[PDB]
C-alpha cells in the first residue's frame, strides 16, 4: 500500500516519513471507503463482467478457440476465463492497497515470460485485459471507473 | 541547447557474432594467447569454411 | 529534477525573496492546471504503446530509408532499439507534462543524447521528427478526449525537438 | 606457405554500390516520369 | 516537491507514473490552495513572526544574548534575527512545494557543520525555530497550524 | 579486528526482470565488525534471513584492543 | 515489509478469494486507526531523540551497565546502544503506522538476538531499555495510541527474549 | 613534423651517434619505396576533388546525414564537411610522401576530436566517409599505393575515433 | 571488435545484397590462410617469452633506455615494458587471426598514445621495439606469416608515431 | 540568436516540410505579442540611463560596494557596472523582441560567471542589481511588459547563478 | 571440476602412475562416446526452451503448486521456477558434454537443497519436475543420450533430496 | 608522494649516482628541521578546525559570497567551502611535514582548478581565503614553521590560480 511505499522510502533514506508522505497516507486513509466500494462492486459483477470480457476478446480473436489457438479444450477456455477471474481479483486487491503494488509481486512481474512459456501471446493476453477494463469501466459510476481504470492501464503497460 | 558536453567517443557495439570473433574476444577477455580451445575453434571453423 | 513549483522556488530562493504577488498567481496557475496535466498523463500512460507504434508506423514511412539497408533501423535489434528510444521520448514527456516544467526532460533526456547518437551512428533528425509526430498524435487524442486544457502538452515534445535539433539557422 | 599470404598479398577488392534515391524521393521519381 | 519525489519514483522503476503516484499527485494539487493561503499567511506575517520568535528566544535564552554569547551585540542579533527569517522563508517554500525538500537543500545541508563553524549553539537554533512554529501557529486556524507544524518539527528534527 | 561469521540467504528480488544470471545467494562469510552493521542492514532490507551469526574473532566485553 | 492493510490483501490470495466481511471489518478498522497512528508517528518523529534520551535517562544511566565493566561502559559502546534504540524507536514507529509488526520481524528480529548473544549484548538490559521507550513514547502520545505502539515494543522483546 | 628521413636523423641525433647500419638500412628502403609515393601522391593530387566526390557519394549521398536535421543537410554544413575531407585526403597525401603519421598528429589529430565534439560531429559518420575515401583512393592509386594511403587514413580513423 | 567476416557481411548488408562476387573471394582467401594463422598463433604464443627476449636484446637492451634516467630503468618499468611487448604480439595474433585490424583500433589505439604520452614512454624506443619483435617473429615462423603479422604489427607502429 | 520566427522555422526545417497551421498559429501569436514588445522596447530605449540610473540608487549606492574596498569603489570599476547594467537592459531587450534567450545564451550569459569570477565581481550584489533593474523596468513599462522583461531578466539572474 | 579424462588421470596420479590399460580404454570409451554426446548437447541447445515448457506442462501445470498457496503461484513465482529448471537443464548439458557429474556439485549442488529449504521450497515437487525433464530430454534426444543425460539428471535429484 | 628524503634519493637515482656530500646537506638539513616540522604539524592538528573558522571570518564572512546568489549561500555549499579549506590545511601540513610539494601536486591541485572552472567556484576568493589561513596558521605556529607552512599554501594557491 501507499503506507508500505511511504515507510520502505523513509528506511531507505534512514529516517522517519516526512509530512507529504504522512498527509498522503492520510488522504489514503480517507478514502479507503471508496477503495472498500471498489472491493465489493467489483468482486460482487466479476462473473458478467468477466463473460462479456471473454466473448468480446475472443470474437476481436477468433484464433484460440479457432483451430491453430490456444484453448482448444475445455480445461483450456477455464483456464483463460480463469486468468480473467485472476487479473480482476489483483486488480481489486490494488485498489484496495491504493497502489500497485498487489498487482506488482502477484501478477506483474514476469508475466511475460509466464505467458511465452505457455505460448499465451501477450498482445492477446493485453487485448483481453483491455477489454476487461473496458466492461468494468462501463459496469461501475463515472468517478468510480476514473478511479478503478489507472490500475488496469497500468497493467496493460506492463503487459505491453 | 545543452550547456556541456560529455565527449562524443566512437562505440562499437556487436551487431552479431561470429566463431573467431567470439574465440578472439575469449582470449583478449581472459588476457591470453588463444589456447588450445580457441585455436581447435579457429581450425575447425577454417576448415568448414 | 525540478518541477515547475521547484524552478519558481530556486528562482525566488536565487535572490532570497519571499513568494511574491507574482509567484503566487504562478503558483495558482500551475495548481489549477494540474487537473489537466493529470487527464493529460493518465490518456497517455493508457495509450503510450500504441501512440509510439502508430508514430514509428508514419515515421518509417515518412523516412523510408530507416528500415531499408545501411538504415539504422533495419535489423529488428535496431528496430525495438528505435521503438524504445521513442517509448522512452514518451514517458519522459509524460514526466515533464505531469512536473510542468522541462528540467525532468534536459536532465534525463537531453543532456548527452547528440553525444550518443553520434557514438551510434543514429542521426539526429529523424528522431525529432518522430517526437513531433509523436506530439500531434498526442494532441489529436488528447483534442479527442474530454480535456480542457490541452496547449501544455506541445510544451514537452517543443522543448524535446528544440534541443536535440540541429541548429539550422 | 604462401597460403598465409591474407593481409600481406594484394587486397582483395570490394564493390561498393554508388548510393542512389531511395522511397523518400517518391513524390520526385513520379514528377520525373510526369516531366519525362 | 511532490510531483518531483512521484516522478523520480516512476523513472527508478522505469515505468509511466503509477495510478498511486497519480492520487497523490492529484491531492496535492487540490491542497495547493490551502498550501498558498498557509504560506502566503506566513509571508505576511513574517516581520511580525520574526519578531516575536526573536523575542521569545532572547528571553528564553538570555545565554546566547548575553555578553560572551553568539548572537550578543547589535550586528550579532541582527544576524540572529536575518537566520531566523531565512527559515521562515525555507518554511514558506516548503508549505508551497508540499514536502521539506527546499528546505533540505537550501538550509538544512550541512547546517550542523555550518552552525559549528560559526560558533552557534544548534539546540538554541532549533529553539528559535520552535518558537517561530508556535508564533505562526497562533496566527492561523487549527488545520493550518498542524499543517505548518510538519515542517517547523523537521527544522526542529533537522537542527537537533 | 574482530569478525562475525554470518550465515545468511539473500534472494535476488530483480532477477526476473533484469535478466541477470543466478547466484549462490546462501553464504557463510566472515564480516569485519565495523561494516555489520551496514551488512545487517543490507541484507534485512534486502529481503534476507540471517540464519546465524557468531563472533569469530575478538574475546566479547573487549574494552581496548580492538583492531 | 507486510502492511497490516496487506495483510488482509495477502490472506485473501493465499486463499485464492476475495476480501470478504471477516477481514473488510478489520480493514475498517485499521481505516479509522490510521488518522491515530499517523499522529502518534508525526508525535514520534518529532520527539525521537527526546525519547530515547529519557529512556537512556531512566533505564541504564547511572547504572551497572553504564559503569566500568558493564557492556555500555566504554564510549563507542554507549553509542552503538544509543543507536539501537533509535533503531528500535525508528522501526516501532514503522510498525505503529503500517498497523502490524511484520517489519519488526523482518528488519528488526532477523539476527538481533544471536548477534547480540555473540557480542555478549544484555538481553535483560535490552529488554529493560525497550520498556523505558514504551513507557516514555506511551506517556508522549497518549494512553490510546500508547497502547498499540506498546503492543509492537512488546513484539520486539518478546522477540529479543 | 618528421618524414621517415627525419625520424631516423632525429634518433641518431637524440643518441648523439653517427649513421649506423641500421640507420643506412631503413634510409635505403625509404629510398626503395620513394618512387612508388611520388607516384601515388601525384596521382591522388591529379584526382583529388573526384576521390572526396566518389567518397561520399559511396557513403553520405541520400542519407540521414544529408538529410535535412543532419549535420550535412545546410549547404554551408555540405561545404564543411568537404572541406573536412578535402584536409584529410591531402594530409594522407602528405603522410604517404613523407612516409611518416607524425604530420597528421601535428595538424590534424592534435585537437580535432575535441572539435568535433564541440561542434556536434558524428565521429561515426565521419569516419565511415574516411573509410570510402580509403577504397575510392585504392581504386586510383593501385595496390601497395593503396595500402600505404589506407594506413594513413585508418591512423586519421583512429585518431577521430 | 571485427573480423573479416563480420567486415563483409556487414559491407554486404549495407549494400542490401548477398555475398555476390568479391565477398566471397576474400571470404575464400581468408578460410585459405586460415590454417596456416592459426600455426603461426600457436607457435608465437609457445614462444611468447622468448621473442620478447630477443626483440628487448636487439632494441632496447644496453642503450640509454635502459640505463638510469631512462623510461626502460627501473624494474618495474622493465617490467611494464615486458608486459606491453607481450600486449603488442597478442593483439597482433588476434588481429592476424581476425583478418583485420579493428581489434586494434577499439582495444590498443584507443588510448595507446593518451597513456604513453602521458607517462613519457620515447615513441621511437617502443617503435624500434615493436619492430625488433616483428623481425623475430617473422625469423621464427617464417617470411611469409612473418609478413602477415608484421602488417598488424606496422599498423600498431604506425598508431604508435 | 534565435527569434520566435526563427525558432519556429528551425523547428520546420530541421523537419524538411513547410510551416503547417501550428507553425502559422505561433507567428501570430507572436505578431499579436509584436505590439507590445515594440512599446515596451521603444520606451525602454528612451529610458535607458534613468532606469540604470534608479537601479544604482535602489542597490549599490551607498554601500559596502560602493565604498572603499569594494569592487564598485573605483571610478573605472562604477563605470564597469554602470556599462554592464546597460548591457543587461539592452540584451533584456533583445531577448523581449526576439521571444527568447538565446541571444542571452549566446552572448550575455557566455562566459560570464568565470568572467566576473576572474574579475572579483561580486555575484550577489550584481544579481540583486539585476533585479533592482526589473523591477524599476516592470515599473516604468507597465505591469504585463514589465512582467514579460522580468522574465529574460530572472534568466539572466539564474544563469549568474 | 574434472570430466572422464582428468578424472581417470587424477585417478592414475594420486597413485603417481603412468597411464594403463584400464585408463587407455576408458579413454577410448570416453573418446567413442565423444560424438553422441556432441550430437545431444547440440540437439538440447538447440530446443533448450521446449524441453522446460514441455516438462512442466507435464509436471506442474494445472497443479497444487500452480495452485495459490503453493511456491509456484504468482508469475515471479513461476518465472524463478522456470529460471531454475532451465538452469539445471543446462548444468546436465555441461554434464553430459563433459562425461563427469563433479560439475553438478561444484556449481549447482553446493548450497541448493538448503537455499531451498530456507525459501520452503517444495523438495518432492523440484524432484519430479527434475524427474519430468528426464523424460522430456530422453525423448528429445534419444535413449542412448537420453540415459546418458538422466544419470547426471539423477545425481542432480538426488543432491537436491 | 615525495618528501625530501625520497626527492634527494630520486634525483639521485635518475642519474644513477650514488648520494654524494652535496646530497646528504640536503638530507641533513631535512632532519634538523624535522623536529620544528613535527611541531608545527602537532599543532596545525590541535586547531585544525580553529584556523578555517578564523581564516572563514576573516576573509569570506559578511561578504558577497556568503549572501544570497553568492556561492556560499546554501548551507551545503557552505559546508562544501569549509570541506575544502579543511583540505588545503590538512594537505599543506602534509607537504610541510615531508618538505616537498608532491603530495600537493599529485593529489590537491592536478584538476582542481577544472573542478573549481566547471563548477563557478570564485578561484580568487578561494586564494584569499587560503591567505586568511595562512595568516591564522603563521600566528599560531611562529615565523619559522608559519612560513614553511605558508610556502606549501603558495603553492596551492599557485597551482589553482
Ligand atoms: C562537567 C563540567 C561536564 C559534564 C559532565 C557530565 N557527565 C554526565 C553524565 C555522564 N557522563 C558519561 C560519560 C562516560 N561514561 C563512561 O563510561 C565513559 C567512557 C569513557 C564516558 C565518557 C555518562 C555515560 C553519563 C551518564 C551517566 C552514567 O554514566 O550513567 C553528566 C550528567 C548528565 C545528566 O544530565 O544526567 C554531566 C554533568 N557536563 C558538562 O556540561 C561539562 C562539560
Ligand atoms: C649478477 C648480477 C647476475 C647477472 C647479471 C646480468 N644482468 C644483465 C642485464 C641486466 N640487468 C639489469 C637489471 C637492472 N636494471 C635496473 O635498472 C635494475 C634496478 C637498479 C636492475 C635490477 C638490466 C635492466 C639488464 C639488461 C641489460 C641492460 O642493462 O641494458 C646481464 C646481461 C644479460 C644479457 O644476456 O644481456 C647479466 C649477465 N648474471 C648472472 O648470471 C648473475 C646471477
Ligand atoms: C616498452 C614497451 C616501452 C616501455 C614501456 C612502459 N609501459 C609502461 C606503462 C604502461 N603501459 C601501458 C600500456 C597498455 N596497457 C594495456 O592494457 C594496453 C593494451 C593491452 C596497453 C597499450 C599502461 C596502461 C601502462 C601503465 C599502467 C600499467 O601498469 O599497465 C611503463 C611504466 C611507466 C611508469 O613510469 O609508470 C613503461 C616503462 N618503456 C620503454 O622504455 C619502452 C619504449
Ligand atoms: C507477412 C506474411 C510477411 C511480412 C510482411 C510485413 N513485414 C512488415 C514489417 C517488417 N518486417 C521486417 C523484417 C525483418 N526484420 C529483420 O531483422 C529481418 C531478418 C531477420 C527481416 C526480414 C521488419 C524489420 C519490419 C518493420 C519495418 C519495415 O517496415 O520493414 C510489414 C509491415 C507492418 C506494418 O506496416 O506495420 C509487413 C506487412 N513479413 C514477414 O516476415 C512475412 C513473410
Ligand atoms: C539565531 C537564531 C542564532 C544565531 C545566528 C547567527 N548567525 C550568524 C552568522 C551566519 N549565519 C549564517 C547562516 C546561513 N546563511 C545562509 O545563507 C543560510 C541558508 C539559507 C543560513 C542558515 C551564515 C552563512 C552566517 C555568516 C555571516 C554571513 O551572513 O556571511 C551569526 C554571527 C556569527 C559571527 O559572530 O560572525 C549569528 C549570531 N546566533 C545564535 O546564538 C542563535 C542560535
Ligand atoms: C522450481 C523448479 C521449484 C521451486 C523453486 C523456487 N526457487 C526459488 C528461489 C530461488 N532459487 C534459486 C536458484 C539457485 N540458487 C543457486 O545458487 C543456483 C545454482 C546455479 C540456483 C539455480 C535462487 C537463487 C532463488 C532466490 C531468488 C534469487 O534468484 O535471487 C523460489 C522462489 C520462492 C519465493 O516465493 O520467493 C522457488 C519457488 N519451487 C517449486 O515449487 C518448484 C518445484
Ligand atoms: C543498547 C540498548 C544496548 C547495547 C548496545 C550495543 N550494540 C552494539 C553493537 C551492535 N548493535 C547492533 C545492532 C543492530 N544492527 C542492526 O542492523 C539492527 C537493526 C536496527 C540492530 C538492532 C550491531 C549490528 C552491532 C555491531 C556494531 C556494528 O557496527 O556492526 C554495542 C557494541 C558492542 C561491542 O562494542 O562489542 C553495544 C554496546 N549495549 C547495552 O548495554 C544495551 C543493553
Ligand atoms: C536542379 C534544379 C539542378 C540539379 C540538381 C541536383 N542536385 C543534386 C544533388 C544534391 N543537391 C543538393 C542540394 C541541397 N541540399 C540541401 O539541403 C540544400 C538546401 C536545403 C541544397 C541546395 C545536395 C546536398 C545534393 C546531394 C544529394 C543527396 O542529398 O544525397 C543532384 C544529383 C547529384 C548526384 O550525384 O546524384 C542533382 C541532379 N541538377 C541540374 O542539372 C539542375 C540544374
Ligand atoms: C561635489 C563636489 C559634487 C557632487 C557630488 C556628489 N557625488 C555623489 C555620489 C557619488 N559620488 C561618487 C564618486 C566617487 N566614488 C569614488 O570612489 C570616487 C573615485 C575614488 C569617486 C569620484 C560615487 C561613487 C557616488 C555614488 C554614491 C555613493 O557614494 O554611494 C552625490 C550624490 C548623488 C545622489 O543623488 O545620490 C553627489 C551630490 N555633486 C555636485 O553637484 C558637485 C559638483
Ligand atoms: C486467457 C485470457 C488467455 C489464455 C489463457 C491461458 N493460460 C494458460 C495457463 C496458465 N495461466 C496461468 C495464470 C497465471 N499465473 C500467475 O502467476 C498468475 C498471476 C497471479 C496468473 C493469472 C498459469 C499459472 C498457467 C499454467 C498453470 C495452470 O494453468 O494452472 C493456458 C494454458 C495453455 C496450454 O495449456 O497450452 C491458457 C490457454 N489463452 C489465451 O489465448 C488468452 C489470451
Amino acid at each position: 500500500s501507499v503506507v508500505s511505499q511511504v515507510i520502505l522510502q523513509a528506511d531507505d533514506q534512514l529516517r522517519y516519513p516526512t509530512s507529504g508522505e504522512l498527509k498522503g497516507i492520510q488522504a489514503f486513509l480517507t478514502t479507503g471507503a471508496q477503495r472498500i466500494r471498489i472491493a465489493e462492486t467489483l468482486a460482487e459483477n466479476e462473473k458478467k463482467i468477466v463473460d462479456q470480457a471473454q466473448k468480446q476478446l475472443f470474437k476481436k480473436h477468433p484464433e484460440y478457440r479457432a483451430p491453430g489457438g490456444n484453448a482448444y479444450g475445455q480445461r483450456q477456455y477455464n483456464q483463460c476465463l480463469r486468468d480473467y477471474g485472476w487479473y480482476l481479483r489483483l486488480v481489486t486487491y490494488g485498489v484496495l492497497a491504493g497502489n500497485k503494488e498487489p498487482i506488482e509481486t502477484t501478477g506483474l512481474i514476469g508475466v511475460k515470460e509466464m505467458y511465452n512459456s505457455l505460448n499465451v501471446p501477450v498482445p492477446g493476453m493485453v487485448d483481453a485485459v483491455t477489454v476487461l477494463k473496458d466492461a468494468a469501466l462501463g459496469l461501475l459510476s463515472a468517478e468510480d471507473a476514473n478511479e478503478t481504470a489507472p490500475y488496469f492501464d497500468y497493467i496493460i503497460q506492463f503487459m505491453s | 541547447s545543452v550547456k556541456a558536453s560529455g565527449g562524443s567517443s566512437l562505440a562499437r557495439p556487436q551487431l552479431y557474432q561470429t566463431v573467431p570473433v567470439s574465440a578472439i574476444s575469449q582470449a583478449e577477455q581472459q588476457d591470453r594467447f588463444l589456447e588450445g580451445s580457441e585455436l581447435n575453434e579457429l581450425t575447425a571453423y577454417f576448415q568448414s569454411g | 529534477m525540478r518541477d515547475a513549483v521547484t524552478t519558481l522556488i530556486k528562482n525566488y530562493d536565487l535572490t532570497g525573496r519571499y513568494l511574491d504577488r507574482n509567484a503566487m498567481d504562478e503558483l495558482k496557475a500551475y495548481f489549477e492546471s494540474g487537473s489537466a496535466r493529470i487527464a493529460a498523463a493518465a490518456m497517455i500512460n493508457a495509450n503510450s504503446a500504441t501512440i509510439v507504434k502508430r508514430a514509428a508506423a508514419q515515421l518509417f514511412e515518412e523516412i523510408p530509408e530507416l528500415i531499408r539497408p545501411s538504415g539504422n533501423a533495419y535489423t529488428t535489434r535496431r528496430f525495438s532499439a528505435c521503438l524504445r528510444d521513442m517509448d522512452y521520448y514518451l514517458r519522459y514527456a509524460s514526466y515533464a507534462l505531469i512536473a510542468a516544467d522541462n528540467n525532468v526532460l534536459d536532465e534525463r533526456v537531453l543532456q548527452g543524447l547528440r553525444e550518443t547518437y553520434n557514438s551510434l551512428g543514429v542521426p539526429i533528425g529523424p528522431t525529432v521528427r518522430g517526437i513531433q509526430i509523436m506530439k500531434e498524435m498526442i494532441e489529436a487524442m488528447a483534442e479527442d478526449s474530454s480535456l480542457n486544457s490541452t496547449d501544455f502538452i506541445a510544451s514537452p515534445f517543443d522543448h524535446m525537438t528544440r534541443e536535440l535539433s540541429e541548429l539550422s539557422v | 606457405p604462401s597460403q598465409v599470404a591474407f593481409a600481406s598479398g594484394d587486397p582483395i577488392p570490394q564493390n561498393v554500390a554508388r548510393r542512389t534515391p531511395g522511397p523518400s524521393l517518391n513524390r520526385f521519381k513520379e514528377m520525373a516520369r510526369q516531366v519525362k | 516537491s511532490i510531483v518531483t519525489k512521484s516522478i523520480v519514483n516512476a523513472d527508478a522503476e522505469a515505468r509511466y507514473l503509477s495510478p498511486g503516484e497519480l492520487d497523490r499527485i492529484k491531492a496535492f494539487v487540490t491542497g495547493g490552495a490551502a498550501r498558498l493561503r498557509i504560506a502566503e499567511t506566513l509571508t505576511g506575517s513574517r516581520e511580525t513572526i520574526v519578531k516575536q520568535a526573536g523575542d521569545r528566544l532572547f528571553q528564553k535564552r538570555p545565554d546566547i544574548v548575553s555578553p560572551g554569547g553568539n548572537a550578543y551585540g547589535e550586528e550579532m542579533t541582527a544576524t540572529c534575527l536575518r537566520d531566523m527569517d531565512y527559515y521562515l522563508r525555507l518554511v514558506t517554500y516548503g508549505v508551497v512545494s508540499g514536502d521539506v525538500t527546499p528546505i533540505e537543500e537550501i538550509g538544512l545541508v550541512g547546517v550542523r557543520e555550518m552552525y559549528r563553524s560559526l560558533g552557534t549553539p544548534i539546540e538554541a537554533v532549533a529553539q528559535s525555530v520552535r518558537e517561530m512554529k508556535e508564533v505562526a501557529s497562533g496566527l492561523m486556524s487549527s488545520d493550518d497550524a498542524a499543517e505548518a507544524s510538519a515542517y517547523f518539527d523537521f527544522v526542529i528534527g533537522k537542527m537537533s | 579486528m574482530r569478525m562475525f561469521r554470518i550465515t545468511a540467504c539473500v534472494p535476488s528480488q530483480t532477477r526476473i526482470r533484469t535478466q541477470r544470471e543466478l547466484q549462490n545467494t546462501y553464504f557463510t562469510k566472515l564480516v569485519p565488525y565495523d561494516n555489520w552493521f551496514r551488512e545487517q542492514q543490507r541484507i534485512m532490507k534486502m529481503g534476507g534471513k540471517i540464519v546465524k551469526v557468531e563472533l569469530a574473532t575478538g574475546r566479547p566485553g573487549t574494552n581496548a584492543g580492538l583492531a | 515489509m507486510q502492511d497490516a492493510i496487506t495483510a488482509v490483501i495477502n490472506s485473501a490470495d493465499v486463499q485464492g478469494k476475495y476480501l470478504d466481511g471477516a477481514a473488510m471489518d478489520k480493514l475498517k478498522s485499521y481505516f479509522a486507526s490510521g488518522e491515530l497512528r499517523v499522529r502518534a508517528a508525526s508525535v514520534i518523529s518529532a520527539n525521537a531523540a527526546t525519547i530515547v534520551k529519557e529512556a537512556v535517562a531512566k533505564s541504564l544511566l547511572y547504572s551497572d551497565v553504564t559503569r566500568p565493566g558493564g557492556n555500555m561502559y566504554t564510549t563507542r559502546r554507549y553509542a552503538a546502544c544509543i543507536r539501537d534504540l533509535d533503531y528500535y524507536l525508528r522501526y516501532a514507529t514503522y510498525a505503529m503506522l503500517a498497523g502490524d509488526a511484520s517489519i519488526l520481524d523482518e528488519r528488526v528480529l532477523n539476527g538481533l538476538k544471536e548477534t547480540y548473544n555473540s557480542l555478549g549484548v544484555p538481553i535483560s538490559s535490552t529488554v529493560q531499555a525497550i520498556q523505558a521507550i514504551k513507557e516514555v513514547t506511551a506517556s508522549l502520545v497518549g494512553a490510546d495510541a500508547g497502547k498499540e505502539m506498546g503492543v509492537y515494543l512488546d513484539y520486539i522483546c518478546s522477540g529479543l527474549s
